[PDB]
DNA sequence: TCGTAGCTGAGGCCTCACGATGGACTTTTTGAAT
DNA sequence: ACCATCGTGAGGCCTCAGCTACGACT
């Protein structure tokens, strides 16, 4: 990352156009709850009801996620290991239960400084500050740009605006990170509370939202199911990314390491929650991708049909492969590439090669 | 920057035919009775090139690889009269 | 009997381009390009096959009539309706097209609307209420209805009038003023609008050439004992019962049969059916015979050709210009291509005023016998000095005897080469002038004796140095042809198979060598130059232009 | 004159040259000769074979080889590069500009037509039963009409009286049927040559005219003549004007004839026709049966162009054109039409 | 302006195979076991297009025509491992 | 502690869960159970099958499933996303920075090595014939060398005396042969660990060390530990530092052993070796025969890590690492090495 | 329930050599382009 | 030395279904 390391390494120049993508594939999503994954030579065939549903060219493959009760041939697992393609296991709802590792990652100093960071309270405090500030700044951006009123709501209510702006101010004025939890919760509460203000230009049929039903494991709402799904299923992406760069995705600074939720990546994703998960939910709902009949009721709550999951994952994938412009480096780059570049930049900041971590605020 | 390729083979050995065959499955998609469409990048086109000089037997088999182009605007270059052609698409497979 | 009924698409084209209409009807000269062929293809598969008949008595039924013959006694026109859609007694024309819906008001340009209106009136004349039709675009598969206006009918009838008046006039209507309409008129290859304008003295700047379309390459059969056989649409040449080669018929454009080659009658038939010209040449290349096909469509071209042929002054002036151009090309070749090693590197300027005074005397020729004299003198000096550049001087056995012109079996290597090149170019010219409807035999200056068509014999003289001489020089200097390449005999110097192979190859390349037109200043092959000069001559015969461009470099 | 045309039906034929002689072979077994003294055009039917040496010698002797299908379909001539044809063609062109040559020539062809017409009246007048002999006053009117032609002062006059006498002739053309009116196939005296056929009689007449003109075209091109530059009709617009001028006198003996057998012998029936908004068009089967019938007409031999030698009409065409050449170039005067 | 084309066929009828086969001989040159190289212009590419919709039987055979490009710079787009490829050249045939 | 590892040789095996129980099946016929109380890593050999439900339950119980070839070749673990491992790993990292923990731990592993070495001297001293009993002064020197270790003031001192005592040991390592010097296969006391092997004895020693380190790597990763961050060796540059620290005490019982059967039982002979500019490299056949011999070493069972339960060395590895975990996080003090 | 890589069979493309039925030709108009 | 498209066979591609072996490995 020479241009970037220079430009942030404060010997100011202008970063040049990106050296493009090379040697990167596409992920493998297995949502069909009763599919059977088998290796044939270098091809990988997915079959359901003993019929060849599809196959993926192994080289073009880059990741594998196994939702729910899908089946993997041991040989296929071996093959993936030999091309050290990461593989992950997800609950039927998408709970991130397990994955594989391979003899650790080659680097060590990266992890070493990662832990040194992990044991400097002030570094952790500052990083959490910046993370949540970026998060609520992306809430700035999404809220006002994407607000859909028909007339006299078309502009976001400016009381909200200084509301959240004072929130960012308090955020950098957080003395410790418990106060940071409090600020985080308050801002997020207002944000979700107002969230309904744009989807379809207002709630649809059965698409009503209950903002209290966050922190609530089996979702009781359609939109809550969608949001939790998007959150958790993004989380996997982040986990893979940080594993690839030698970081221990579990050793976090702000979030704390409990099951199914890797602490460091849990931290890492917060700025991207609106740009990625929220954006996708909005896209699908407004674009009529997902409707009331798309969901299934249960005592557990709102769950997704096969067609729902099909299409939701497809949209999310497209969002990954949606190009944007880096605010500081001002060139087109996929969100997915952004993941690695942010990761490696973090690494460098841990190594002290750069003064401070870029938080990617839009 | 991504390109599309079309490959045709004539082989005179069932052994080599097997090997070449599903190694080719490793690279593209079957399209015609002895032809595969192939949407690839430089690194793997070179990998292809390497594999098939060496499964294949030179003096006496024959294979052809044809770069149609960038594969954004392929079908302006293609015409099918049997089943309809439409090229490879890169999305993750989600089934 | 001055004029029959006018075909309706001839109206269609007329408002499109009245000049084009005059050409396409009064003399015809149809031609094909991308869109013409495309439209023929889309029309044929459905509409060429017939359909339901138009009932004389119509009470209550659906009519889906296809390929209907209607013609009007009183209107003065004739039509084949592309399709008829009618409910009982209210019928409607249906036209098919080839492209998209045009991005114009009403989705139809003026001309096709004139089609619909006019042949709808034809339907009316036969006792029908049409009042409108439609345009069925085949590609976008769409119907676009057309209502029959009043002044649209006015357009139709006035166009009828002015067709009749321009036909009775007998006058070439002018081309479009630099219109985007021509560059796909599919006859710009024969309209030559920019050229006709620019020489037609309404000075503009001619635009870059509309490129080559629908042209093939010739067939040369020099192997004196080759067999030529048809297999399907391919044509195989075999010698000693082995498949020497084959040529793709479509890509073929001409056929020349040297010496004692053999042709399967079937192959001849096939060539006729694609009216590919075929010619017969002696083993030395004497131009003995070719084929014709029921004459050429045009007549006025030949008519004015003969009128020219019987005006002594026109002939005199044209011969003047021809020979002047010839010796001017001798100017150019001589000085540019002279090879001296030192103090010859510049052409001796005495030669220069020598030939320059020659051109002066040439335009000061009172009659053409004096023109023969001047021609002979200048050519004598030119050949006499000819040796001054080849290989930078004569080679081994490549010495030249300029007296051995006018001497049928050549006694020299170089004379054999030169006569061969001359005669074998002559064939090219003959084909070209035949293709444009000119009678290649009725000349003005040269006189029609056997094996040497008079008009083309005239026609070639300016090109003798640029083509034949240039090729001879290229082959000799480039070491293509050497002493061992020739065979001695009492007859003289003749060519070996390898010699003929390579000499023809070089000559072909010279044909496919691009140059720049002095007056129109764009790249164009010598071969295309042949046709363009031919058609320009035609126009000059028709009087459309003031004088013939002689193409002096 | 010079010679006579040579025909070779055989798709099997192999022809070479015996010095001054052309030799026809069937299967290396020998058939006929031309031997080149009295030869004219060498016509070869479908996939007939002739040696290149024979072709070259033919070219040297300036003889127009031409090519027919096995069916007899013409598809091309072959011409040597000699002063035979242009001399004729140039003669044709200046003598074309000369008016009273056109006058004389025209009124010969017109009287030739009309005399042939009345001769045909008495060859095939089928008003029998009570009128085996045609109305006499018709014939005084006609023989007057060839006189009317022989006075002809100018060309437009000639065409006017032409149309008059032709309508005259078609008035009684119905009597030529095989005993009465041709109900189901009726003839109109006034819808003549109206472009699509409004009557089956007109349809057959038009198609017969089409091919007759077409054979005149091919025969005319066979000799060194240009068919599209006529002395009487108008040249431009695709019309073979000279062919049209030629084809007049022989409309009766051939086209009108071909119609008369085709109808009186039952080859042509009612169902063969299709009516379409004023168009009586034939069926392909009827077309080609009629075509065989036309070949039959073409196959009969008449003997006296100027000499007894019993030629089919087709060779009479070449003879006629060559006699026209004899007329042009000031070789014989006044072009003595064939009339029967 | 001249272009080069590559055509591949899979046909399920010996009748159609014959017809298509040597009609194809009418257009290009045999290059591969069921492939012809084709150096053509617009008019005759359309003529081709017309002929083969209609010798061929649509639902159930399959043919492909591939415009490589202008045919001045083809071999930058081609690679052969059996016999060497070099495209069609337009010269008059003089043999 | 918690439990013990479970092995399933069978390429045939089909495993599912019985509530709290894991059930092994051969051909729908039933084999074994784990039943999850005293379970540790679930290791599956080549193409062994276990149901996804069983896998999920395993993940919930935070148990490191791992994967071996049918040959027994390791190629991957599978880890749940739980606080089992990082807790251990973070403990590892701060306790890694602490120096005298490193000191204590190191000098345990060093004495463990060297005591094992002398114990091996009296397990396999083959100086018989006149010296079935090894030189005593060697052993006073040694037992002094574990004392020398137990005083150890600092790490570099520890490594220095390490090298001294190790060279000491290799001086008499030749006596371990099956009765004399190993002519054709001689041992050098000073070319020790020189990177390519200059003696076949050194070659076999190095390869045995390679795989021993490698199994320590896999077992170490099996538990929630990082093998590349060591307390004694140097971490960077690819060296698995913690694995190297672990593998010391067991060089004798396994690698030195594997060599001793491989040579004294004639599996290893002269011709198996290739000499190359100072390199005594084995042949693939010799390699893999030696590899089977190493598996044989791995297959013997010793019983007393801290309890009689007669485990193969391989499960002792997991037991040892888990006891290390027990030491870390301040659960048991001072990590009681296995020594025999 | 080892699961997959490799090998046999059987059908169907694909082309050629060598054979054998017999020997196309239809009046005229239409046919693009901006 | 009547020609040239048309139609059969027999071999050689081309792929698949169905089998049998073995275990990538340092
Ligand atoms: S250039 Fe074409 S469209 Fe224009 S007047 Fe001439 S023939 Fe007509
Ligand atoms: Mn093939
Ligand atoms: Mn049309
Ligand atoms: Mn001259
Ligand atoms: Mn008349
Ligand atoms: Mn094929
Ligand atoms: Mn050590």
């Amino acid at each position: 990352l020479p241009d970037e390391v220079r430009f942030l390494s404060h010997l100011s120049v202008e970063p040049r156009p990106i050296i493009p993508a090379d040697g990167r594939g596409l992920p493998l999503y297995v949502q069909s709850p009763k599919a059977y994954v088998r290796k044939d030579g270098d091809c990988l065939v997915i079959e359901e009801e003993r019929v060849r549903v599809a196959e993926a060219r192994l080289g073009e493959t880059s990741q594998v996620a196994l939702f729910g009760n899908a089946t993997l041939t041991t040989a296929a697992l071996h093959e993936c290991l030999r091309r050290e393609i990461p593989v992950t296991w997800l609950s039927y709802g998408g709970w991130f239960m397990g994955h594989t590792v391979s003899t650790g990652h080659r680097n060590v100093e990266t992890r070493t400084y990662q832990y040194q960071r992990s044991f400097d309270p002030e570094t952790c405090l500052n990083l959490a500050r910046r993370w949540i500030v970026a998060k609520i700044a992306n809430c700035r951006t999404l809220l006002r740009r994407n607000w859909r009123g028909e007339g006299d709501e078309a502009k976001a209510p400016p009381g909200l605006l200084m509301s959240l702006q004072d929130d960012m101010r308090h955020a950098m004025r957080a003395p410790s990170l418990e106060v940071l939890l409090g600020i985080e919760g308050a801002s997020a509460g207002r944000y979700f509370q107002h969230f309904s203000r744009m989807l379809r230009g207002g709630d649809g049929e059965g698409m009503g939202f209950d903002f209290t039903t966050r922190n609530r494991r089996p979702p009781k709402d359609p939109v809550n199911a969608l949001l939790s799904f998007a959150y958790a299923m993004l989380t996997r992406e982040w986990t893979v990314a940080l594993a690839a760069v030698g970081l221990d995705p579990y050793r976090g600074f702000y979030h704390q390491p409990r099951f199914g939720r890797p602490a460091l990546a849990l931290d890492m994703m917060e700025p991207f929650r609106p740009l990625i998960a929220d954006s996708t939910v909005l896209m699908a709902i407004n674009n009529g991708e997902i409707r009331t009949g798309d969901f299934v009721r249960s005592a557990g709550g709102c769950n997704l049909t096969d067609s729902a999951r099909k299409r939701f994952i497809a949209g999310f994938e497209r969002r990954m492969e949606q190009e944007v412009t880096h605010p500081i480096f001002k060139y087109t780059i996929s969100y997915r590439r952004l993941l690695e570049v942010q990761a490696r930049l973090l690494t460098r900041y841990l190594s002290g090669e750069i003064p401070a971590y870029p938080n990617f605020v839009t | 920057m991504e390109h599309l390729y079309i490959v045709s083979y004539d082989i005179r050995n069932q052994r080599r035919w097997r090997r070449l065959f599903k190694t080719m499955h490793g690279f593209g998609c079957w399209l015609q009775l002895s032809v595969f469409q192939c949407r690839l990048d430089r690194i793997r086109i070179i990998k292809m090139e390497a594999a098939i000089n060496e499964i294949v037997n030179h003096a006496e088999d024959h294979v052809l690889i044809l770069d149609l182009g960038p594969a954004e605007n392929v079908k302006p270059k293609v015409s099918s009269i049997g089943k309809t052609f439409d090229p490879i698409l890169r999305q993750a497979v989600i089934v | 009997g001055s004029i029959p009924l006018i075909p309706v698409r001839m109206l269609n084209e007329h408002v499109y381009c009245p000049r084009l209409a005059y050409l396409m009807w009064v003399q015809g000269e149809f031609s094909h390009n991308e869109f013409t062929v495309d439209g023929v293809i889309r029309h044929r598969r459905v509409d060429a096959g017939g359909g339901v008949l138009p009932s004389e008595t119509q009470e209550d039924s659906r009519i889906h009539a296809r390929s209907v013959s209607l013609s009007s006694e009183r209107l003065g026109i004739t039509a084949k309706i592309d399709l008829v859609e009618g409910e009982g007694a209210y019928v409607s024309p249906v036209d098919y097209k080839r492209g998209k819906r045009p991005h114009v008001a009403g989705g139809a340009y003026e001309p096709e609307r004139v089609q619909l209106c006019a042949q709808g009136l034809l339907l009316r004349e036969h006792g029908f209420a049409s009042d409108g039709g439609a345009l069925y675009f085949v590609a976008s598969r769409e119907r676009v209805p057309v209502a029959f206006d009043d002044e649209l009918i006015g357009r139709t009838l006035a166009a009828i009038d002015e067709m009749g008046r321009t036909a009775l006039s007998g006058t070439m209507p002018p081309p479009l003023e630099d219109s985007p309409k021509c560059p796909r008129c599919s006859l710009v290859g024969i309209c030559l609008p920019d050229e006709v304008r620019f020489l037609s003295h309404l000075s503009v700047e001619p635009r870059p050439i509309i490129p080559a379309d629908g042209r093939g390459l010739p067939l040369y059969v020099q192997s004196p004992k080759a067999y030529v056989r048809k297999d399907g649409d391919c044509l195989v040449i075999e010698e000693e019962r082995v498949r020497v080669a084959e040529a793709r018929l479509g890509e073929t454009s001409q056929v020349a049969l040297f010496g004692n080659a053999t042709l399967t009658t079937a192959a001849l038939h096939e060539c006729l059916r694609r009216e590919i010209p075929v010619t017969w040449l002696s083993y030395g290349g004497w131009f003995m015979g070719h084929t014709v096909s029921t004459g050429h469509r045009n007549v006025e071209t030949r008519t004015y050709q003969y009128q020219r042929s019987f005006d002594p002054e026109t002939c005199l002036n044209l011969a003047r210009r021809w020979i002047v151009a010839k010796i001017a090309n001798c100017r150019t070749l001589l000085r540019r291509n002279w090879r001296g090693e030192g103090d010859e590197a510049k052409a001796p300027p005495g030669l220069l005023m020598s030939l320059q005074d020659d051109m002066r005397h040439a335009m000061r020729a009172p009659s053409l016998e004096v023109l023969l004299g001047i021609e002979g003198a200048s050519a004598g000096r030119y050949f006499q000095h000819f040796s001054r550049m080849l290989r930078g001087g004569d080679g081994e056995g490549m010495g030249f005897d300029f007296t051995t012109r006018n001497r049928r079996p050549p006694k020299d290597p170089v004379n054999a080469l030169l006569s061969f090149a001359y005669a074998m170019l002559t064939r090219e010219w003959t084909v070209a002038l035949a293709a444009v409807g000119l009678d290649p035999y009725r000349g003005f200056y040269h006189q029609p004796r056997f094996g040497r068509p008079a008009l083309a014999l005239d026609m070639m003289e300016p090109f003798r140095p640029l083509i034949a001489d240039s090729t001879v020089l290229m082959a000799i200097n480039n070491g293509e042809i050497r002493t061992g390449d020739f065979v001695r005999s009492a007859g003289g110097c003749n060519l070996t198979d390898s010699a003929r192979k390579r000499f023809i190859a070089g000559f072909e390349r010279r044909m496919e060598q691009e140059v720049t037109h002095p007056i129109f200043k764009y790249t164009i092959s010598y071969r295309r130059l042949l046709e363009v000069q031919a058609r320009l001559l035609t126009r000059y015969l028709s009087g459309e232009i003031p004088a013939y461009p002689n193409f002096v470099t």
